[PDB]
């Protein structure tokens, strides 16, 4: 580090009106109460209503960005029609130098703190200048915040337990 | 010697093992010369250091 | 939440016929949010469809209807003496608070929870009710209290996701307190300040899957299932 902390790029009021927000899971819990993550969010439809989204972000702060999204792999489909009413998965996660694509299906998996679900995490560097893209169709994890920084040096990591 | 600002560790996933090996490789390649260096170091300038007592008193 | 308002709160048909019914309030108010149930007086609700569309399980294909926006409405393709009976309009709002149309008799011419405590109190005093829990995952479902008169359109009291986000109404604000506990598979209601108004039955209900867990449990933003109720009075 050089310099670190966090920001609200996206706040959750305002951001996403026309997708439902808050929903969260147990797993994922506070003092034996349900959460999410902080930083970040579920979207879902307004009372089973997807539309799907086009946004975007570039650096105002002058300052290196850090962000993270992610990706949803249900274990079954009848929360996929359900949620976004699509079978259809297809997200562009886009910038300059970096761009990817997804459109995952349905895996089933072994329960896994009492969870067969996935979702796979993404994540990337965003410079001041270069512009960053999101569009989906859904299953999505969106930045609520983000991690604004500069660089380091030479500081690290430790394994320890004294 | 120059001492940077250091960190010295990684650690990485097994489709890298390539690098993996490799980074044992490079570290112990380079500990293993310092180490030598080092030794034959103290030893070489212990052993000048008793010729220079000897020959002061001579 | 907004007033809804049933139509009719009673009606009087025959055999071998349909019978249309309107539920529709101040907004228009998106249409797979609401769900629809039925009583005989003596039992506990039971649900029926939900989103003005869809049909819940274990089930004919009579009952059933359309609408959206403003104006939700659930018909019915044939009437019978069994289902002599009154069906409620349950809605979560988006400010998260259940509203309750007031109950619709038919006339017809010619897995469990389980609640805890309730009887008297003296006015004004104070007294607690629990529910418990049996054979599912209490973590994961947002849960509901609910109260009714006897021959009455409903009151919702209060309800509580799983992060934390109460809901009540703000009539009923602070006189009751909810606390939630999962690891122990029950639920809590510390209730004070209380009058007339409580003199009525009350229900615990399980409502909806928050977002994510492993099950052969899907979701509606309907309820999932209820209990049995108890009775609660203030007198003296
Ligand atoms: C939601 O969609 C409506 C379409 O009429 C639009 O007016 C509104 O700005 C949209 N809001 C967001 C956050 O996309
Ligand atoms: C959503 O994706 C479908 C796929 O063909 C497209 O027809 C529609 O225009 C998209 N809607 C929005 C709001 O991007």
């Amino acid at each position: 580090v050089s310099s670190f902390e966090r920001f609200e790029i996206f706040p959750k009021e305002s951001s996403w009106p026309n997708h439902t927000t808050t929903g969260v899971s147990a797993s994922c819990s506070h003092n034996g109460e349900s959460s999410f993550y902080k930083n970040l969010l579920w979207l879902t439809g307004k009372n089973g209503l997807y539309p799907n989204l086009s946004k975007s972000y570039a650096n105002n702060k002058e300052k290196e960005v850090l962000v993270l999204w992610g990706v949803h792999h249900p274990p079954n489909i009848g929360d996929q029609r359900a949620l976004y009413h699509t079978e259809n998965a297809y997200v562009s996660v886009v910038s300059s130098h970096y761009s990817r694509k997804f459109t995952p299906e349905i895996a089933k998996r072994p329960k896994v703190r009492d969870r067969e679900g996935r979702i796979n995490y993404y994540w990337t560097l965003l410079e001041p200048g270069d512009t960053i893209i999101f569009e989906a169709n859904g299953n999505l994890i969106a930045p609520r915040y983000a991690f604004a920084l500069s660089r380091g040096f030479g500081s690290g990591i430790i394994n320890s337990n004294a | 010697m120059n001492t940077q600002f250091t960190a010295v560790g990684k650690e990485f996933n097994k489709l890298e093992r390539r690098m993996e090996n490799l980074n044992k490789k490079v570290d112990d390649g380079f500990i293993d010369i310092w180490t030598y260096n080092a030794e034959l170091l103290v030893l070489l300038e212990n052993e000048r250091t008793l010729d220079f007592h000897d020959s002061n008193v001579k | 939440e907004i007033v809804l308002t049933q139509s009719p709160g009673t009606l009087s048909l025959s055999p071998g016929e349909r019978a249309t019914l309107s539920c529709r309030a101040s907004q228009s108010i998106s249409g797979y949010y609401l769900t629809w149930y039925q009583q005989k007086p003596g039992q506990a609700p039971r649900l029926l469809i939900y989103g003005a569309s869809s049909r819940a399980t274990g089930i004919p294909d009579r009952f059933s209807g359309s609408g959206s926006g403003t104006d939700f409405t659930l018909t019915i393709s044939r009437l019978e003496p069994e289902d002599f009976a009154v069906y409620y309009c349950q809605q979560y709002g988006i400010s998260p608070v259940i509203t309750f149309g007031g109950g619709t008799n038919v006339e017809i011419k010619g897995v469990q929870l389980v609640e805890s405590g309730g009887g008297l109190v003296q006015p004004g005093g104070s007294l607690r009710l629990s529910c418990a829990a049996s054979g599912f995952t209490f973590n994961i479902y947002d849960m509901h209290w609910v109260r009714q008169a006897p021959g009455k359109g409903l009151e919702w009291v209060s309800g509580l996701t799983t992060g934390g986000d109460t809901s009540y109404s703000g009539s009923v604000r602070g006189r009751f307190s909810i606390s939630r506990e999962n690891a122990k598979n029950s639920l809590y209601l510390q209730m004070n300040n209380l009058r007339a108004g409580d003199t009525a039955a009350y229900f615990c209900v399980r409502g909806v899957r928050e977002v994510g867990a492993t099950g052969g449990d899907p979701f509606y933003y309907a309820m999932a299932v209820w209990g049995q109720g108890t009775t609660v009075t203030v007198s003296s």
